[PDB]
């Protein structure tokens, strides 16, 4: 079934506006929306059909008292998405109560691509954690989907933000989306700021752009998850069997990720492999373990190293991992692109469940418990104190994550098998 | 060497009661005196009796084999004894 | 087993610096630790591998007062060796304080590259003895490491420091060094900076600036003592395997060094032996004897008359040593690399076993004898005097190197069978 995908919020519209003219180029399309003259790939799913071939993507934008919104719309790609549907604070608060009054109209948007689509199998989100307008207005937006659509499964490309700590409220935006996120998404996909930054400092000199450039990093990870789904392969051609092996138990549906060439701009398998599991590579930032690991890689790859590969691999052990689920590590393989360039045509990610992403998610948990102490920012804003006069809701998320954190570390344990 | 018995039947000794001695000191890092010392002694006496023996045959003339002997004679510890 | 350089204090920083680099032009690396497009070794003992063919010694930088390891960090080489491992006076007492609230970090950076490595097999340090900040740190460091690895062996490329005698505090700060080093290190490479400085007036006119000249002597000597390890071969294809022959009693570990053509920059295996013995070859400045004698020469060798060189050699009997120990000189060879000059087609170096060693242990000893009765340099400074109010351990010092000085002696006597 075709996929939706809900770019919401000022920074999510940017990496889902990025990530759309990434797939035009990748695919055979125009900045019209019509495919080139010069251009066997399964475009169904992420771009809807018109009449003449003007294949559009099924982009839901929301913004929010637009005024840098208008530059998406002063773009050559203005016409390449035009479902024609975009409806018009830096408080979780301030965002969660705007998206409420709208709520019937933004959700019309949702059912009028439902309707419009032959089947809608998942809702991918742009989200923004403590993203001002985004953060709220997503929390809130995930809660209506699950009840509206049970069957679908949703995903969230979350750009969890670490910039070494301006928002004075950022911890408690952030703990408000999580409790949400973990209660109300099938699965999660973990970006970190300063993590790609160090990425940035490290492939290049650029420090003081870092949003502009790091846009693209973001943009190839999120391109290259799906792209096993958008070319035609023998296996996991859905959605759902891919995110089944990353996701084994649901509370612990946060993803990891990494890229071979953490500078792409022969490689035989054995290495390509090997790459993913050393630090550099990855782009996030008691004994610990991975839950279990999947990769994919691209290109004209030479089949027979794989066996070498894998079991190759295996000997190095650069990976270390024994978690309660079984957790080998996955293989996958697909076709580097015949329009973009061939250099570097082997070129691999890894998406993997870890329990290191905890130790993030704690940070800012302690943060936020330093910052409830004190009560500096309490914003006390009549919103944010008449839509929580009990403050309460940030006690029940600071249990609900707490849980999740002690979740996580009982996977390290032997025994997940009892109640974790 | 191989093909004449005698040197080759006589070093091969040399290394397979070595295997044993190292077994000795391999079984324990606490002294032992337990029955050890009675062959340890058996053993160097077992060995200076054999590796004197070789040294003497020791000393076709092939270069190779004459010559190893000097390293040996730098000292002339066998001899000597 | 892979070997870990715990490279230490200004000078040592100095010799790991350009060692790791000599081996960079050696090998097949780059400055960015990139395999070199242009190019058989052993390379996995000293250099860890990264999946895109980074090439990173497994090096540990430990700076104090930092001022060298700045410039080594503005290098072209910067990039070649990232652990990403550097952690932040000229007194012995006042460097042995400063490195035991730092040790557990510098002791995790350990950690880290021991787990890291499929196997650790030594610990080689750059030492600076009487280095201010080297010494003090070194011994305290050398302490812990044979402590936490007592199976595994700590080897010492001590630059003994002899400028014909600035430090006035020198002799109390070697003296507190030996004994460390007497008992808490398996092997030592002795260097002296008087005799390579008196090298260096014989092949060139450098006077002056000797630090800077002598860096790359002492480096040549450095490359070349691992290089049968760095190269595969018949024999001595492990530490290990090497270290036993040089050193034959626990105490007597110090081992001296010497070069054929100091003058690298045909000539036939029985020449190369004979200039070696003779003592300008040499670089350390009653009868007296070597106790063993080893060399490895790296050219082009013929095989045929390398038995009979060590017979033509035996001839000569330019090296006199009639020493309790049986252990007599034996002709090694290993592998000379390509890319690099092969000026001087044949090359050797040898390391032995001496008792004239010990004459350079007793002159500062000697220098100490004469300063404790003076009493003249006590520092007394807060730190000296608190770290050490009794003052015993420069006396405990003073009778573990006497007893050393002692033994030397023993050897070079008949009766080494009886206690030394
Ligand atoms: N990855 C990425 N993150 C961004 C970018 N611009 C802003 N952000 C993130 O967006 C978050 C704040 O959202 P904000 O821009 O305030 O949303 P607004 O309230 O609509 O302005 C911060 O946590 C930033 O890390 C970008 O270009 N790339
Ligand atoms: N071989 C060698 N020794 C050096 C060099 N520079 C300094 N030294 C030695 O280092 C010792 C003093 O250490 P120092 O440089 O004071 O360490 P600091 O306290 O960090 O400055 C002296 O004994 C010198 O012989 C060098 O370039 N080569």
């Amino acid at each position: 079934r075709e996929i939706i995908t809900l770019q919401l919020g000022q920074c999510g519209n940017q990496i889902g506006f990025e990530f759309w003219k990434q797939l035009c180029a990748e695919h055979g399309i125009s900045p019209e929306g019509i495919v080139e003259e010069f251009a066997t790939d399964r475009k169904d799913v992420f771009f809807y059909q018109a009449d003449d071939e003007h294949y559009i993507p099924r982009a839901v934008l929301l913004d929010l008292e637009p005024r840098v919104i208008h530059s998406i719309l002063n773009s050559p790609y203005a016409k390449l998405y035009n479902p024609e549907n975009i409806y018009l604070g830096n408080n979780w608060a301030s965002g969660f109560s705007q998206g409420e009054k709208i709520h019937e109209d933004i959700f019309d948007i949702i059912d009028r691509e439902a309707d419009g689509s032959d089947s809608l199998e998942g809702f991918v989100l742009c989200h923004s954690i403590a993203g001002g307008t985004g953060s709220g207005l997503g929390s809130y937006l995930l809660e209506r989907l699950n009840d509206r659509y049970p069957k679908k499964l949703v995903q969230t490309y979350s750009v969890f933000p670490n910039q070494d700590e301006d928002v004075v409220v950022q911890p408690y935006n952030s703990l408000l989306t999580l409790k949400r996120l973990t209660q109300n998404a099938d699965c999660v996909v973990v970006l970190d700021n300063t993590a790609l930054n160090r990425i940035a400092t490290d492939r290049l000199h650029i420090q003081n752009p870092s949003f502009s450039q790091i846009n693209q990093l973001v943009s190839t990870i999120m391109s290259a998850s799906t792209t096993t789904l958008r070319y035609p392969g023998y296996m996991n051609n859905d959605l759902i069997g891919l995110i089944a092996s990353l996701i084994p138990t649901p509370r612990l549906h946060f993803l990891m990720t990494g890229y071979t060439p953490l500078t792409t701009d022969k490689t035989t398998v054995l290495d390509v492999m090997r790459r993913l599991l050393q630090p550099k590579n990855v782009m996030v930032s008691t004994n610990h373990c991975y839950i279990a690991i999947l990769n994919i890689i691209q290109g004209e790859v030479d089949p027979t190293q794989v066996h070498k590969s894998l079991q190759r691999i295996r000997e190095r052990k650069l990976a270390n991992f024994i978690p309660w689920g079984p957790a080998s590590i996955q293989v996958a393989l697909s076709r580097k692109s015949p329009y973009l360039p061939s250099a570097h045509r082997v070129s691999g990610l890894m998406m993997a469940n870890h329990t290191s992403i905890s130790s993030l998610f704690e940070r800012t948990c302690r943060q936020y418990d330093k910052l409830r102490k004190r009560e500096a920012f309490l914003e006390q804003f009549r919103k944010e104190d008449m839509f929580k006069d009990n403050f309460d809701e940030m006690d029940t998320s600071r249990e609900i994550v707490q849980q999740l954190i002690d979740e996580y570390h009982a996977a390290t344990r032997p025994d997940y098998i009892s109640w974790g | 060497f191989i093909l004449l018995k005698p040197v080759f039947h006589c070093l091969n000794e040399i290394l397979d009661l070595c295997h044993s001695f190292c077994s000795l000191v391999s079984q324990n890092l606490g002294p032992l005196d337990e029955r050890g010392a009675a062959q340890l002694s058996i053993l160097v006496k077992g060995f200076s009796r054999q590796s004197s023996l070789l040294f003497k045959i020791l000393s076709h003339q092939i270069n190779s084999d004459l010559a190893q002997l000097l390293l040996r004679l730098d000292y002339n510890k066998y001899y000597t004894q």
